[PDB]
């Protein structure tokens, strides 16, 4: 859970989305379909986002 | 007066004028220009060159207090707290409006 | 009810200033030893500083001197002769004071008022025909002032042999600094510098234009503004100079802590008032968030000497060293904030640079403070805590204090002075007629 930092494409599709939180970052790889489920919420850089990266 | 004969006193013993500057060489004199001032001299070099502005965007801040300001006010461009503070700048005295955006680097020069 | 009847007396801190207090003799003391140091191994050293000159011997702890770089000199009408000044002795009566350098600026712009300045260091270090020269000088500092300040030392005074160094980075090596962020806040300016094998990268340093003069100034205007009716002192930028240093401390947590901070409740306490000195021969003031601004939770009445001539801080005890994290927005200073200028140097610039190696870990392991105006309360704190957000969870990062915020770049100075490292950056006097004043060695702790 953090503010989005970074969402940039790494695939021809995988994304880095960059998480921020009061205490760090973190970058997450991204499954080309958890990536659609953050595309159809609309998330953008700035949004806070919660995700389960398991489920 | 003994205070003021003390106070001459103080003033020439803490006079530089009075002393011989031994080690100063006599004969140097400067160039009496040299005092150039800082937009001189960058203009004679056409590195002190070293920031940009940020790209977050800016906390609103009250002109008057300085406390959070959700309003700017139309007429006289000032950010406001509160109605308290809105009547109060609609009751400036002439030139106080343009005194508070110079302390934010903001007036109409 | 009346809460206010409930408060104690309101204590007072008088205004301070600026002052003239003790008279300096020349201190040949310090000559006779100099003259019995080993041969190669006594400098004078300048700490070339805009709030204050400090000057000494390098074999010695402490500069025994620190001046304001400033003069007074005029015609007295009644005694008929000429006085001259230079420093604390300008008393900061007649006050006829000039500064040496530009307004809020790094760089010496009067060199007449710094050759006075000089002649009284040479005279208080007791020369009466020389020791070479170790002198301070700012991060970037222009050619034509290298230059105009070489020229007064070799072919006014003669030296021997000069150096320049930076001040912020004098103090880094007297902090056993390697590698390391190095965060200088002074007088003229706030510096952010990386240092990467006790070597300076400072093609990667980055000004901010606030410094503690600039704090001085503009608790001036907001002091200005808040009595904007009329206050009766003579308020000066000498006393809100120390009104920052007494009463300023960082927030760490600004937008809450200052949206309470004129809440009745606790005013008194996070209110504080100075005393100017004076003579003496349903809806009202307590529901005004202006009275708690101008006057605190006490009633008020123009009568009273005293109490028209005290000011009360307020919200200028944090808005003020907040100019550094946020400069556009409390001060309109189109530049980017301390936090954001230190992390976009870790996060974008020191990882792109070729053959840097574990950029950003290796300096993010010794963020290190330095200069006068990085001794607010907090500073460390809010700067970590800025810090950490921007950076991949778990990194080392560590804040450091200078173990003196002030002296501490000019003991730095004073131990290279000397060293086979400094004496191969020494410029003599015959390199200087062969090369001119602009020319300068290369060297870890200078400019290019
Ligand atoms: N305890 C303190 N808390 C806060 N600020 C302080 C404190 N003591 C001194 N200062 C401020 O620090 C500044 C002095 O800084 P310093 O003497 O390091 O600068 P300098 O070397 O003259 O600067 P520069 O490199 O710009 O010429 C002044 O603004 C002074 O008011
Ligand atoms: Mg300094």
């Amino acid at each position: 859970e953090g503010e989005v930092t970074e969402m940039t494409p790494e695939e021809a599709s995988t994304l880095l989305i960059g998480l921020k939180s009061a205490r760090g970052q973190k970058k997450l790889r991204l499954d080309p379909s958890i990536y659609e489920a953050i595309q159809k919420e609309r998330v953008q850089v700035g949004d806070v986002i919660y995700i389960e990266t398991n489920t | 007066q003994s205070a003021q004969a003390a106070h001459q006193a103080l003033v020439e013993q803490l006079d530089l004028h009075s002393i011989h500057k031994t080690f100063r060489n006599p004969n140097w004199r400067p160039n009496q220009r040299r005092n150039k001032t800082i937009k001189a001299i960058l203009g004679e070099s056409q590195t002190n060159i070293e920031s940009a502005p940020s790209l977050a965007p800016m906390k609103h801040y009250c002109d008057v207090t300085g406390l959070p300001a959700p309003y700017l006010d139309p007429k006289t461009r000032l950010r406001y707290h509160n109605k308290e503070i809105f009547a109060m700048i609609r009751n400036l005295p002439q030139g106080m409006g343009e005194q508070f955006l110079e302390a934010r680097g903001a007036h109409t020069v | 009810d009346e809460p206010w009847k409930r408060l104690p007396p309101p204590t007072v801190y008088p205004v301070k200033e600026a002052r003239f207090e003790k008279y300096i003799p020349p201190q040949l003391d310090g000559r006779e030893r100099a003259l019995a140091q080993p041969p190669g191994q006594v400098a004078i050293v300048i700490d070339n500083g805009s709030h204050s000159v400090r000057a000494g011997w390098n074999f010695e702890d402490k500069p025994r001197l620190a001046i304001p770089p400033i003069m007074s000199k005029y015609r007295d009408r009644k005694m008929g002769k000429t006085f001259s000044f230079a420093g604390s002795d300008c008393y900061a009566a007649r006050s006829h004071i000039r500064n040496a350098f530009e307004a809020g600026t790094g760089i010496v712009s009067n060199w007449d008022v710094m050759e006075h300045v000089l002649d009284y260091v040479f005279v208080k270090l007791g020369m009466n025909e020389d020791m070479p020269i170790v002198m301070t000088e700012a991060v970037a500092n222009l050619p034509y002032s290298r230059k105009s300040m070489s020229e007064i030392i070799f072919e006014c005074y003669g030296a021997p042999s000069l150096v320049y160094g930076i001040d912020s980075l004098f103090s880094f090596r007297h902090n056993q600094g390697q590698t390391g962020l190095v965060v200088s806040s002074s007088y003229s300016a706030t510096h952010v510098i990386p240092v990467y094998n006790r070597k300076a990268l400072l093609s990667q340093a980055i000004r901010l234009n606030w410094g503690g003069w600039h704090m001085a100034e503009y608790m001036l205007k907001l002091l200005k503004l808040k009595y904007y009716t009329g206050f009766p002192g003579k308020l000066n930028s000498s006393q809100t100079e120390h009104m920052v240093r007494d009463f300023c401390y960082v927030s760490l947590d600004y937008d809450r802590e200052l949206a309470g901070y004129l809440d009745w409740t606790g005013l008194e306490d996070r209110e504080r008032i100075v005393q100017y000195p004076y003579t003496e021969e349903q809806r009202d003031w307590s529901k005004s968030l202006l009275h708690a601004f101008r006057y605190g939770p006490r009633p008020f009445d123009p009568s009273s000497q005293a109490e028209t001539h005290r000011v009360h801080l307020n919200v200028e005890r944090i808005r003020v060293p907040e100019v550094l994290f946020q400069p556009a927005a409390i001060a309109g200073v189109d530049q980017a904030g301390l936090v954001e200028i230190a992390g976009d140097i870790l996060c974008q610039r020191l990882p792109s640079l070729p053959g840097i190696q574990d950029a950003p870990d290796a300096f993010l392991r010794d963020v290190f403070l330095t200069g006068g105006n990085t001794l607010f309360q907090n500073f460390d704190e809010r700067l970590r805590q800025g810090l950490m957000a921007l950076l991949p969870v778990g990194a080392p990062l560590r804040v450091r204090r200078a173990q003196d915020a002030i002296l501490d770049a000019w003991r730095g100075a004073a131990g290279w002075a000397c060293t086979e490292e400094a004496k191969a950056a020494w410029i003599t006097r015959e390199e200087y007629l062969e090369k001119g004043g602009e020319y300068i060695k290369e060297h870890d702790l200078g400019n290019a």
